[PDB]
């Protein structure tokens, strides 16, 4: 039950390591919450 | 190396702050050496991709 991403000019091709580096930080207190 | 890289670190294609194309694309025709005739010559192209 999480938002859609904002891929923001981020593709991902399948098997492809890619990163992303969006401005906001609200998803980063998603990211602390999945630890 | 003639100019720092970090103009060309402050607008990345991948940042989505690049609102004006032609800007940049004319802030990185400015680093050519050519002559000033060289960049009005290109000023008379009207046609972007020319």
């Amino acid at each position: 039950h999480l938002p859609l991403i904002a891929i923001t000019r981020n593709p991902v091709f399948p098997r492809f390591i890619k990163i992303i580096e969006v401005k906001n930080k609200k998803l980063v207190e998603l990211l602390r919450r999945k630890v | 190396p003639l100019y720092r890289e970090s103009v060309l670190q402050m607008m990345q294609a991948g940042q989505r702050v690049v609102d004006n194309p032609i800007y940049l694309s004319d802030m990185g025709a400015a680093l050519t050496g050519a002559e000033s005739h060289e960049l009005q010559d290109v000023l008379e192209e009207t046609n972007i991709p020319k």
